[PDB]
């Protein structure tokens, strides 16, 4: 009935303070082609829209992301996942992303705007050295033209 | 990364 709609931590102070500061900055100064904010009452659960970067095979696509913070933020990275289906060697069928700053390169200096810029950069420059879909990372290296035809077809079919 | 798929 009465539900706190968030995490039972002992210290929500550091996380919530930093999250409201990030919310305000990203509404003032959103990254190019990107948007992000809380879904509802829980400032630890955001939603993001990303347009496929111009010049990329994802161009004209509209991609939605789920962003979940924990009470350890900014010392632990947020969890970020595509909801839109996407054809990309570093993003798996459930939208899990293989990006350095979302695991071992995370730094308290990084903000959620930066995560979105990097995600945009990862869309225009896949990282086949750390693949999350083997056939797609393989096709990206051996048959690039077929990889682009598929990423374009998937953008048109799933991201509109 | 966790979540690898062929």
């Amino acid at each position: 009935e009465v539900l706190f709609q968030g995490p039972n931590s002992k210290l929500l102070s550091t996380s919530a303070k930093r999250i409201q500061k990030e919310l305000a900055d990203i509404t003032l100064d959103p990254p190019p082609n990107s948007s992000a904010g809380p879904k509802g009452d829980n400032i630890y659960e955001w939603r993001s829209t990303i347009l496929g970067p111009p010049g990329s095979v994802y161009e004209g696509g509209v991609f939605f992301l789920d962003i979940t913070f924990t009470p350890e933020y900014p010392f632990k990275p947020p969890k970020v996942t595509f909801r839109t289906r996407i054809y990309h060697p570093n993003i798996n069928s459930q939208g899990v992303i293989c990006l350095d700053i979302l695991k071992d390169n995370w730094s308290p200096a990084l903000t959620i705007s930066k995560v979105l810029l990097s995600i945009s950069s990862l869309l225009t420059d896949p990282n086949p050295a750390d693949p999350l879909v083997g056939s797609i990372a393989t096709q990206y290296m051996t048959n690039r033209a077929e990889h682009d035809r598929m990423a374009r077809q998937w953008t048109k079919r799933y991201a509109t | 990364c966790e979540g690898y798929e062929s």
